[PDB]
């Protein structure tokens, strides 16, 4: 209907102006910019994009600004945008005037690839800075001052491919969804970068939606079936344990706690947030039993439970690198949920979370005024949480409008 | 009370 197009646009246009008013009321710092790329760069909306913050932040005491560069994925080239935020956030008309007028120059470009996922690693052993995983399952290691990658893993061009690196940055895991069993590809990233350490096909699963490492010798895998398959670095064809959750919908992704080797975060299409301990799943034992898909949900009671906004399918989660209670959640429509389980740890200290408890646990909800439209580009990797800057996150929409901000939780630390 | 691109504006109303 023609009114239906004037329906959703008009409602959001007021709702955006609603969130536009409380912008100075709910955040400590919020900024937006349009990426300015040189000639030849693809500016399409369906352009596959990703962003992740770098660790080479800069201080500016003479101007009170904090420089935070970010690596921007635009097709085959990687752009670098230095975000200007206030210095009072952790420890600006002209600072914005530069980046908006600075033509983004592609520092690293991988011709023949589509940037799907990237991981900035500070590894002085290989002297590398960024390792981007192409849409064709390919990865390329580029060092400082190098326009072309120094090492790459090139697969024959034909989907979904996810890449996760070990805690010591020595082992790389790569998924290859083949249209043919899904494969989890192991690549050593210490001395022999680019060579496959192993190949373990997962029979009966077509795609691996997410890859996440639990430790330096333990890894996990997630298929479309929502069954968590954790495979070990040891010499074993099958997973040592299998985690199956069908109570709160089909599982979408997972996250590993940086301080709790046993406690992890789970997500499902049903909008429920689950926190589970690895020792309990392994306590079941004997994953070598017949893989009865017909068997009901495993009787595994998780540690704690939460819910997203209106049961929104949680597509991504990442625990903070500075705080063990601050959690990042990604909804289906791009909204960034701010979760801080500090209240649950108190109710667990005096003795299911109540509706008021889950109401108190959410720090904030960043929808960007409904401007984060649901395009064809998956916004899973289009969100970057600062590992060294508290509550500072960056987002990339299909409109190219790059967003970086820090929310105000109101709790004076 | 319950109802009495067309579904798009409908899904937005339930959330608010």
């Amino acid at each position: 209907s023609t009114l239906d197009i004037a329906e959703d646009n008009k409602i959001k246009n007021e709702e955006f102006k609603i969130w536009k008013k409380s912008i100075p009321s709910l955040y400590q710092h919020i900024s937006s910019l349009k990426p300015i790329f040189g000639s030849g760069v693809d500016e399409s909306p369906s352009t596959l994009r990703s962003i992740v913050f770098t660790n080479d932040s800069s201080c500016n005491k003479s101007k009170g600004v904090l420089s935070v560069p970010l690596l921007y994925s635009q097709g085959s080239e990687i752009f670098e945008v230095d975000c200007i935020v206030p210095l009072g956030l952790h420890y600006y008309t002209m600072e914005s005037q530069k980046v908006e007028q600075t033509v983004l120059i592609p520092k690293w470009e991988f011709k023949g690839e589509t940037i799907a996922k990237m991981i900035y690693v500070d590894n002085s052993e290989i002297n590398v800075k960024v390792i981007a995983l192409s849409t064709n399952g390919s990865l390329a290691w580029f060092r400082e001052g190098v326009k072309s990658p120094v090492y790459t893993m090139m697969e024959p061009s034909t989907p979904c491919v996810d890449f996760a690196i070990s805690n010591d940055s020595k082992t790389l895991t790569v998924t290859k969804e083949k249209h043919e069993n899904a494969t989890i590809k192991l690549i050593d990233n210490s001395g022999k970068i680019g060579e496959v350490l192993r190949t373990i096909p997962v029979p009966g699963i077509k795609n691996i939606q997410e890859i996440k490492f639990l430790n330096n010798q333990i890894f996990a895998t997630c298929s479309d079936d929502g069954i968590i398959r954790f495979w070990g670095n040891e010499i074993g064809k099958k997973p040592l344990w299998i985690l199956n959750d069908s109570l709160d919908g089909k599982t979408t992704c997972f996250a590993a706690s940086p301080f709790v080797d046993t406690l992890f975060m789970t997500g499902t299409s049903g909008g429920a947030l689950k926190v589970w301990d690895i020792r309990a799943v392994i306590a079941l034992g004997d994953a070598d039993a017949e893989l009865n898909i017909n068997q009901g949900h495993n009787k595994v009671n998780e540690l704690f439970k939460v819910h997203h906004f209106y049961s929104e399918q949680v597509s991504k989660i990442e625990f903070s690198s500075i705080s063990p209670m601050e959690v990042v959640t990604i909804g289906g429509l791009g909204n960034v949920y701010h979760w801080n389980f500090e209240p649950v740890f108190a109710i667990y200290n005096e003795i299911i979370i109540s509706d008021e408890l889950e109401a108190e646990s959410m720090a904030f909800y960043h929808t960007e005024g409904c401007r984060r439209e649901i395009g064809e580009n998956n916004k899973v990797n289009t969100v970057a949480y600062h590992k060294y800057i508290e509550d500072l996150v960056a987002t990339v929409d299909s409109d190219g409008l790059l967003t970086v901000y820090k929310p105000f939780t109101g709790k004076v630390l | 009370h319950p109802t009495e691109e067309r579904l798009i504006e409908f899904g937005q109303d339930i959330d608010g």
